[PDB]
C-alpha cells in the first residue's frame, strides 16, 4: 500500500511537470513561427518596394539614352 | 501619444490641405498664431494627434507641404493660417510637373523627394508613437498624383509597419478639361491599390453634382467644392481627434473598414446637404445613406456595402441614433453583405462642426465604388487605344507596358469588387 | 493564506476592475486612500478581506491586483482618479500602442514586448502571499488585448505557477456596444487558446447586461459605467465567500467542485437578483422567495440562452444579506414544484446553498437600489453552449470568405490557427451535446 501511495503522488508530480513542459514548448514554437512569418511578410513588402526603386532607375536611364538621339 | 503626420502635395493637395488645417484648428480652438483660446478641455485632450507643441504654448500642425512649383504654397503662406505652419516644412521645386504623372513620379518629383523625406524623418523622430501618415492630393495632375504616389512608396519603405492614409481627389471633365487626367488618374490608382491602407475617394464629379444639382449653384468654384471636402475631412477625422471608442486610430479604422487589402477605397458622405433657405436624427440618417450625399459619384444601390462607419456630431439622443441606424439597416438589408455580420459601426461626438447644430459623416466601403473606376477606365482606354498623348510619358522614359499594367490592375480591382458583390453566405 | 490575485486586462478588464475595487472598498470600509479604521491589526493580518487586500505598515490596504493595457489612456484615468492612492504605481502597467482589435497583435507583435514585465509584477504580488490560492483574470473576448494578451498571459501563468487555479471573468461581445467587426475572430481564438489554461470561466454577455439595464433599471442607452456597476455586483457576489467569513458561508472552491464535471465544461451561467431602481424598490421589500424565483427567469441571466431548453448539471445559490436557511429551503421547495428544471441523469438534483450575511452595498450615484438581500445563482447548464453557437456562426460567415484574415496573417499568424481554433469550438459544442444525452 505504501508503494502505491508513493506511485500516486509521483504520478501527480509527473503529470503536472509534463503539462508545464508542454505548455512552455508549445509557446516557444508558436512565438518562433510567428516571428518568422511576420519577418517574411515585411521582407516581401520591402523586396517589392526595392523593385520599384529598380524600375525607376531603369526609367530615368531609358530617358537618358533617348535624349542621346 | 499617437501622432499622425500630414503631407500635402501639388495644387489640389495644398488647397484642400490648407482648408483642412483651418477647419480643424478652429474646432480645436487654435488660432492662426498657434495659441489655444478654446473653451473646452475636449479640444486639447487629443490635440497631439495632429499638432506639435512648441515653446510659448504654441501648437504647430504636424504637416509637410510639397509642390514642384512655388505658386500654391506661396499663397498658402499668405492664407489665414499661413503663419501656423513650420517654415522648414515647406519643400518646393521650381519646374512644375506640367500635369505629367511621369515627371512627378520619375523625373522632377524624384529629384525633390529626398528633401521631403528629410522633413518626414524629422517629424517622425520626435513622435512618441507614430500612427502613420495622411496624404492630400489630386490624381488628375502631375505633382500630387505622380510625386504623391512616389512619396507613398518611399515612406512605406522607411515606415513599413505604419498606416498609410490618403485623401485622393478623382478627376472629372465637369471640373477640369485637362485631357491627360484619366492617364494620370489610372497610373495613380495603380500605385494606391498596392501601397495605401485606406483611401478616401473624393470625387470631383460628385462634388460638382452636389453643388450644381442639389445646392443649385450654376457655376461652382473650387471654393465651393473645397468646402464640401473640408466638411468631409473634418467629419471622417473626428474619431481620431476627439475622445471616443470607435475607430479612434488609423489602424483600428482600417481593421474595421478593410476586409481584403486591395479593397480599401472608401465612399465618403456628409449630411446635411441642403440649399440656402430650404434636421431630425431620422432625417439626417436617411440623407447620409442617399446617393445624392456621396462624395464619390457612385450609387450604393448599384452594389453592396462591405463595411460602413457612421459618425454623428452634435447634441442628440443616443437612443434615437441607435434606433435609426438599426432601422436603416433593416429596411436596406439587401445592400449590406450578409457574410460580414454587424458591419456597420456608429459613433457619436458631442462637438458639432462650426455653424451646425447637428451633422453626420459617412464612410462606406461599397462594391458600388467600381462605378468610379469604370468611369476613369472608359476615359483612359478611349485615349490609350489611339495611343493619344503617350509621348508626354514615354519621353520621360516610361513605355506603353506600364500603361497596360496600370490599366489591367485597375480593371482587376473592378472585377474583385464585383466578385464580393456577387458572393453569398450560402 | 488563501490570497487571490486579480489581473485586469485591456479596456474592459480595467474598467470592470475599477468598478469592482471601488465596490470592494465600500463593502469593507476602506477609504480611497486605502486606510481602514475598523482594521485594528496594522501592516498585516489573516482576516477574510486580506485574501484580496495586502497591508502596509502605514495602514494602507492595497488591492492584490495588476492592471495591464497595451495603450495608456484607460489606466491613466486610474493613475489620476479617485482611487489612485489605492494602488502602487507598479501595479498599473501600460504600453504605448494597443492591439488594434487584433488578437495577433495582443498575443504576438505588441504583447510579447510587455509580457515579461507583467509577469515580473505579478511575481511581486505572489511573493507577498503566504498561501496563494490563484488568479482571477478580467478581460474582453472582443478586444485585441483582452483576447490576444490574455491568452498569452494565461499560457505563461500555467508555466510559471503550474496548475494554480485560474478563473476568468470574460466579456462576451454584443452589437450594441461593440467596436470591431472582427470580435468573433478574436473570441474564438482566445477561447481556443485559453481553454486548457482556465479552471473556471464566468462569461458576461454585454447584450444580457445591456438588456437588464434597459429593462430593469429603465436606462435608455446604457453606458459602460452602467454595465460595469451591474457586473461588479455579480462579481462581488461570487467573490464574497472569499472576502467575508460566516457560519453559513460556503467557499467558491466548494461550489466549483460541483460546477465542473469535466475540465472543458467549466463555464457557469450566472443569474443575479434583484436588479431594481431606487424608485421601484422604495416601500417594496423583495423577500427570499421573490429573489430566488427571479433566478430562474432567463431575463436575469448574465448570458443570453434558454436553460429551459437545456439540462442542468449543477445549481448553486449564493445569497448575501438578510437571509436564513429556513426561508431559503421554503423558496427552493416552491420552485422545484413549478419550474423547468431538468437535470442530466448522472447528476444529483440538490441545490447547493451558501449564505453570506454581509448585506449588499451600492456605489454613490448608481442605478441599483440598496437592498437588504440578494442572490447570485451559478448553474452548469447545456444551454450556455448557445453563446458559442452564435459566435461560431458569425466566425463561419466571415472566415468562409477569409474576410479580414489578412490583418492576422500580416502579423505572423497562419490560417492553420483559425481552423484549429474553430475545430476546438466545434468539439466544445459537441461536448455540451454529449453531456446532456442520457446514460445507456
Ligand atoms: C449652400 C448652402 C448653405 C448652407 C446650408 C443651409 C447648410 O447650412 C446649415 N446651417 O445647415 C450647409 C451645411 C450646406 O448643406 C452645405 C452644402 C454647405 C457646404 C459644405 C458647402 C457649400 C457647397 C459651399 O458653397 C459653402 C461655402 C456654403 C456655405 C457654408 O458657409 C456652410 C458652412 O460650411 C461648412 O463647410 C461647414 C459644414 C459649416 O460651417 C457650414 C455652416
Ligand atoms: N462591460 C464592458 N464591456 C466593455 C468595456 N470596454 C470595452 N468593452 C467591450 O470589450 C470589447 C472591446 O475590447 P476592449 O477591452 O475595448 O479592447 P482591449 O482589450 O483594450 O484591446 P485593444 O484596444 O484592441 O488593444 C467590446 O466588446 C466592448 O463592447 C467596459 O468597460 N465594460
Ligand atoms: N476639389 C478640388 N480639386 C482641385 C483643386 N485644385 C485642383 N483640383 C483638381 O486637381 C486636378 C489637377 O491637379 P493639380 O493638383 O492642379 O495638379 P498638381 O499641382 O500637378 O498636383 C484637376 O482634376 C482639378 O480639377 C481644389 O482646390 N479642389
Ligand atoms: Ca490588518
Ligand atoms: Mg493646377
Ligand atoms: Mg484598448
Amino acid at each position: 500500500k505504501r508503494e502505491h501511495e508513493r506511485e500516486v503522488i509521483q504520478k501527480a508530480i509527473e503529470e503536472n511537470n509534463n503539462f508545464i513542459k508542454m505548455a512552455k514548448e508549445k509557446l516557444a514554437q508558436k512565438m518562433e513561427s510567428n516571428k518568422e512569418n511576420r519577418e517574411a511578410h515585411l521582407a516581401a513588402m520591402l523586396e517589392r518596394l526595392q523593385e520599384k526603386d529598380k524600375h525607376a532607375e531603369e526609367v530615368r536611364k531609358n530617358k537618358e539614352l533617348k535624349e542621346e538621339a | 501619444m499617437r501622432e499622425i503626420v500630414h503631407i500635402q502635395a501639388g495644387q489640389c493637395g495644398n488647397q484642400i490641405g490648407a482648408k483642412f488645417w483651418e477647419v480643424i484648428s478652429d474646432e480645436h480652438g487654435i488660432d492662426p498664431t498657434g495659441s489655444y483660446h478654446g473653451d473646452s478641455d475636449l479640444q486639447l485632450e487629443r490635440i497631439n494627434v495632429y499638432y506639435n507643441e512648441a515653446t510659448g504654448n504654441k501648437y504647430v500642425p504636424r504637416a509637410i507641404l510639397v509642390d514642384l512649383e512655388p505658386g500654391t504654397m506661396d499663397s498658402v503662406r499668405s492664407g489665414p493660417f499661413g503663419q501656423i505652419f513650420r517654415p522648414d516644412n515647406f519643400v518646393f521645386g521650381q519646374s512644375g510637373a506640367g500635369n505629367n504623372w511621369a515627371k512627378g513620379h520619375y523625373t522632377e518629383g524624384a529629384e525633390l523627394v529626398d528633401s521631403v523625406l528629410d522633413v518626414v524623418r524629422k517629424e517622425s523622430e520626435s513622435c512618441d508613437c507614430l500612427q502613420g501618415f495622411q496624404l492630400t492630393h489630386s490624381l488628375g495632375g502631375g505633382t500630387g498624383s505622380g510625386m504623391g504616389t512616389l512619396l507613398i512608396s518611399k515612406i512605406r519603405e522607411e515606415y513599413p509597419d505604419r498606416i498609410m492614409n490618403t485623401f485622393s481627389v478623382m478627376p472629372s471633365p465637369k471640373v477640369s478639361d485637362t485631357v491627360v487626367e484619366p492617364y494620370n488618374a489610372t497610373l495613380s490608382v495603380h500605385q494606391l491599390v498596392e501601397n495605401t491602407d485606406e483611401t478616401y475617394c473624393i470625387d470631383n464629379e460628385a462634388l460638382y453634382d452636389i453643388c450644381f444639382r442639389t445646392l443649385k449653384l450654376t457655376t461652382p468654384t473650387y471654393g465651393d467644392l473645397n468646402h464640401l471636402v473640408s466638411a468631409t475631412m473634418s467629419g471622417v477625422t473626428t474619431c481620431l481627434r476627439f475622445p471616443g471608442q470607435l475607430n479612434a486610430d488609423l489602424r483600428k479604422l482600417a481593421v474595421n473598414m478593410v476586409p481584403f487589402p486591395r479593397l480599401h477605397f472608401f465612399m465618403p458622405g456628409f449630411a446635411p446637404l441642403t440649399s440656402r433657405g430650404s434636421l431630425t436624427v431620422p432625417e439626417l440618417t436617411q440623407q447620409m445613406f442617399d446617393s445624392k450625399n456621396m462624395m464619390a459619384a457612385c450609387d450604393p444601390r448599384h452594389g453592396r456595402y462591405l463595411t460602413v462607419a457612421a459618425i454623428f456630431r452634435g447634441r442628440m439622443s443616443m437612443k434615437e441614433v441607435d434606433e435609426q441606424m438599426l432601422n436603416v439597416q433593416n429596411k436596406n438589408s439587401s445592400y449590406f453583405v450578409e457574410w460580414i455580420p454587424n458591419n456597420v459601426k456608429t459613433a457619436v461626438c458631442d462637438i458639432p462642426p462650426r455653424g451646425l447644430k447637428m451633422s453626420a459623416t459617412f464612410i462606406g466601403n461599397s462594391t458600388a465604388i467600381q462605378e468610379l473606376f469604370k468611369r476613369i477606365s472608359e476615359q483612359f482606354t478611349a485615349m490609350f487605344r489611339r495611343k493619344a498623348f503617350l509621348h508626354w510619358y514615354t519621353g520621360e522614359g516610361m513605355d506603353e507596358m506600364e500603361f497596360t499594367e496600370a490599366e489591367s490592375n485597375m480593371n482587376d480591382l473592378v472585377s474583385e469588387y464585383q466578385q464580393y458583390q456577387d458572393a453569398t453566405a450560402d | 493564506m488563501r490570497e487571490c490575485i486579480s489581473i485586469h486586462v485591456g479596456q474592459a478588464g480595467v474598467q470592470i476592475g475599477n468598478a469592482c475595487w471601488e465596490l470592494y472598498c465600500l463593502e469593507h470600509g476602506i477609504q480611497p486612500d486605502g486606510q481602514m479604521p475598523s482594521d485594528k491589526t496594522i501592516g498585516g493580518g489573516d482576516d477574510s478581506f486580506n485574501t484580496f487586500f495586502s497591508e502596509t505598515g502605514a495602514g494602507k490596504h492595497v488591492p492584490r491586483a495588476v492592471f495591464v493595457d497595451l495603450e495608456p489612456t484607460v489606466i491613466d484615468e486610474v493613475r489620476t482618479g479617485t482611487y489612485r492612492q489605492l494602488f502602487h504605481p507598479e501595479q498599473l502597467i501600460t504600453g504605448k500602442e494597443d492591439a488594434a482589435n487584433n488578437y495577433a497583435r495582443g498575443h504576438y507583435t505588441i504583447g510579447k514586448e510587455i509580457i515579461d514585465l507583467v509577469l515580473d509584477r505579478i511575481r511581486k504580488l505572489a511573493d507577498q502571499c503566504t498561501g496563494l490560492q490563484g488568479f482571477l483574470v478580467f478581460h474582453s473576448f472582443g478586444g485585441g488585448t483582452g483576447s490576444g494578451f490574455t491568452s498569452l498571459l494565461m499560457e505563461r501563468l500555467s508555466v510559471d505557477y503550474g496548475k494554480k487555479s485560474k478563473l476568468e471573468f470574460s466579456i462576451y461581445p454584443a452589437p450594441q456596444v461593440s467596436t470591431a467587426v472582427v470580435e468573433p475572430y478574436n473570441s474564438i481564438l482566445t477561447t481556443h487558446t485559453t481553454l486548457e489554461h482556465s479552471d473556471c470561466a464566468f462569461m458576461v454577455d454585454n447584450e444580457a447586461i445591456y438588456d437588464i439595464c434597459r429593462r430593469n433599471l429603465d436606462i435608455e442607452r446604457p453606458t459602460y459605467t452602467n454595465l460595469n456597476r451591474l457586473i461588479s455586483q455579480i462579481v462581488s457576489s461570487i467573490t464574497a465567500s472569499l472576502r467575508f467569513d460566516g457560519a453559513l458561508n460556503v467557499d467558491l472552491t466548494e461550489f466549483q467542485t460541483n460546477l465542473v464535471p469535466y475540465p472543458r465544461i467549466h463555464f457557469p451561467l450566472a443569474t443575479y437578483a434583484p436588479v431594481i431602481s431606487a424608485e421601484k424598490a422604495y416601500h417594496e421589500q423583495l423577500s427570499v422567495a421573490e429573489i430566488t424565483n427571479a433566478c430562474f427567469e432567463p431575463a436575469n441571466q448574465m448570458v443570453k440562452c434558454d436553460p429551459r431548453h437545456g439540462k442542468y448539471m449543477a445549481c448553486c445559490l449564493l445569497y448575501r444579506g438578510d437571509v436564513v436557511p429556513k426561508d431559503v429551503n421554503a423558496a427552493i421547495a416552491t420552485i422545484k414544484t413549478k419550474r423547468s428544471i431538468q437535470f442530466v441523469d448522472w447528476c444529483p438534483t440538490g441545490f447547493k446553498v451558501g449564505i453570506n450575511y454581509q448585506p449588499p452595498t451600492v456605489v454613490p450615484g448608481g442605478d441599483l437600489a440598496k437592498v437588504q438581500r440578494a442572490v447570485c445563482m451559478l448553474s452548469n447548464t447545456t444551454a450556455i453552449a448557445e453563446a458559442w453557437a452564435r459566435l461560431d456562426h458569425k466566425f463561419d460567415l466571415m472566415y468562409a470568405k477569409r474576410a479580414f484574415v489578412h490583418w492576422y496573417v500580416g502579423e505572423g499568424m497562419e490560417e492553420g490557427e483559425f481552423s484549429e481554433a474553430r475545430e476546438d469550438m466545434a468539439a466544445l459544442e459537441k461536448d455540451y451535446e454529449e453531456v446532456g444525452v442520457d446514460s445507456v
